[PDB]
């Protein structure tokens, strides 16, 4: 109940890290694109 | 609790969106970067071969 | 003489609700500064849980995680839903008799 709030919190938070390496990848990526293009 | 998990609903679609919106500024990136290697790609050969008309007019009037 | 009575009446009041601040604290180990869900806190009467409970199924109503565990002095009523609607459910409470 405020255990639940601790167990689920969690993973919400987890979701957030797992969103934003996902925007990490789509950064580099697509910098990286971009640099095999110019070369 | 059940609105925890209404939250975990709003945080999923905010992960939803999130990737939608990643996807669509990559896009945007590698679609500008390429149409600008095309139009940039055209103007190299059109002044390579105007200067190579320059090589001809000039060396033939001389 | 000013020290003596800042620390007489710091001490009165860290006397006044000490335990109560632990067992909250223990109960507050699942919501401590999570920015999802308020934390309304009640240290209030014996257990009359169900007319606040009225308020709470106005509330989340399979959630509201909303109990009062110990410290028999006061029950310490604590209840946790969000933050905009734990607010109006707040103020609801507070219609019904509640106090932070």
């Amino acid at each position: 109940l405020i255990k639940s709030l601790a167990e689920k919190e969690k993973q919400l938070l987890e979701r957030l890290e797992a969103a934003k390496k996902e925007a990490e990848e789509r950064v580099k990526r697509a910098e990286a694109e971009a640099k095999a293009l110019l070369e | 609790s059940k609105l925890e998990a209404i939250l975990s609903q709003e945080v999923e679609a905010e992960i939803q969106a999130l990737l939608q919106e990643a996807e669509a500024k990559a896009e945007a990136v590698k679609r500008e970067a390429e149409e600008k290697a095309k139009a940039l790609l055209q103007a190299r050969e059109r002044a390579l071969e105007a200067q190579y008309r320059a090589a001809l007019r000039r060396a033939e009037s001389a | 003489t000013r020290q003596k009575q800042e620390l007489e009446e710091e001490l009165a009041l860290a006397q006044a609700y000490l335990e109560p601040l632990e067992r909250l604290a223990a109960l507050a180990h699942g919501l401590d500064k999570s920015p999802f869900l308020r934390v309304i806190p009640f240290l209030l009467t014996e257990k009359e849980l169900p007319l606040v409970e009225e308020a709470l199924r106005k509330a989340l109503e399979d959630r509201y995680l909303l109990a009062h565990e110990a410290y028999a002095g006061g029950v310490a009523a604590l209840v946790v839903v969000h933050r905009k609607e734990v607010d109006q459910a707040k103020a609801a409470l507070s219609r019904a008799g509640v106090a932070e």
